[PDB]
């Protein structure tokens, strides 16, 4: 169920995005407002990511192809040891420093 | 209002490379689209390129494909043109222009033209060398006046290449000045004469200079014009 591929490959973790995706919005007076603040800022987060993938162009999707080239400089692996001998986690940890660039490539690129 | 301004005039040689600048204000710089077109003596006008700065992808002419770069600086406002590998019909006098444009989405955009010139700048290439001006007055006499009007002048001979501005009086004096455009002679150097016709009684009372500057030699004369003694 939830979270279950998180051991798996990038491979076979990409056929059960729909299992992570339905548990990100519903899945006295002092504890009160602490619960109320906790749904307001899962909708808020909920919300931004929404708005992110309208603006580059995948407005209502899971998977989403781009236009935008993989440069090599940003990893040199190729396809057979990525999407079968590593998995999300790890590729995170590789890719977290061309985030920014990406993002930015990419929002211009739907713009342009 | 918005104005461009551009860079002085360029002389080199054959199979160099050449490089102009032309500065905007009045404007966001980043949404204006900027062009730059040329034009040879005698000949009409030829667009060379031309683009808005945020797309970041110029256009060009396929003639001047692979010999021609536009560039851009939004920290200096300004946009850079290079052209490489200079042939003999280089030599032209070259404008940056400026025009608006609006986007309807889906990366489509739609221009206006360009209601933005420069003052243009000249290029010439050639094996000849830089030569100072030479100027000579050509003074007034009983031969250069009729009907009261009196004619005289300042002669430019011995310079290279063009141009040479020509002013009278620091630019007080502009009625009935003539300056007729440079011919080029057998010895391979440019000649002009420019001139001006006054009344005869202020011979005697104003004083008449005329200014002749020739930026590639970066020469500034001042020549005084009197009618001559006899
Ligand atoms: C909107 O605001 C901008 C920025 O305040 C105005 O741009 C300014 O326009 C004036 C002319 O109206 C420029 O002055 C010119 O500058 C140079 C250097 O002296 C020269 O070309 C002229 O002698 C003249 O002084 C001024 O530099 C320019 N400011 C900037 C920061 O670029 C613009 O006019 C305003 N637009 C409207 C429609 O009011």
């Amino acid at each position: 169920g939830f979270l279950g591929a998180a051991g798996s490959t990038m491979g076979a973790a990409s056929m059960t995005l729909t299992v992570q995706a339905r548990n990100l919005l519903s899945g006295l007076t002092v504890w009160g407002i602490k619960q109320l603040q906790a749904r307001v800022l899962a909708v808020e987060r909920y919300l931004r990511d929404q708005q992110l993938l309208g603006i580059w162009g995948c407005s209502g999707k899971l998977i989403c192809c781009t236009n935008v080239p993989w440069n090599s400089s940003w990893s040199n692996r190729n396809l057979s040891e990525i999407w079968d001998n590593m998995t999300w986690l790890q590729w995170d940890k590789e890719i977290s420093n061309y985030t920014q660039i990406i993002y930015g490539l990419l929002e211009e690129s739907q713009n342009q | 209002e918005v104005q461009l301004v551009q860079s002085g005039a360029e002389l080199k040689k054959a199979g160099s490379s050449v490089k102009l600048s032309c500065q905007a204000y009045g404007v966001a710089f980043s949404t204006y689209s900027f062009h730059w077109v040329r034009q040879a003596p005698g000949q009409g006008l030829e667009w060379l390129g031309g683009f808005i700065p945020l797309v970041g992808k110029p256009n060009y002419t396929n003639k001047f494909r692979g010999r021609l770069t536009i560039t851009a600086d939004e920290s200096a406002r300004t946009t850079y043109m290079e052209l490489r590998s200079l042939r003999s019909d280089d030599t032209a006098i070259y404008y940056c222009a400026g025009g608006g444009a609006y986007s309807s989405g889906g990366g489509r955009f739609h221009y206006f033209g360009m209601a933005v010139w420069g003052q243009g700048s000249t290029v010439t290439v050639s094996s000849a060398s830089t030569k100072g001006p030479s100027v000579f007055p050509l003074a007034p006499s009983s031969k250069s006046t009729s009907g009261g009007t009196a004619a005289l002048g300042c002669l430019v001979k011995d310079y290279f290449p063009e141009p040479v501005t020509v002013s009278w009086n620091s630019g007080a004096l502009t009625s009935g000045v003539h300056t007729f455009p440079a011919v080029l002679q057998s010895s391979g150097l440019y000649s002009l004469s420019s001139v001006v016709t006054v009344p005869s009684s202020s011979l005697g009372t104003q004083t008449y200079i005329c200014n002749v500057n020739h930026k590639p030699s970066n020469t500034k004369v001042d020549k005084r014009v009197e009618p001559k003694s006899c």
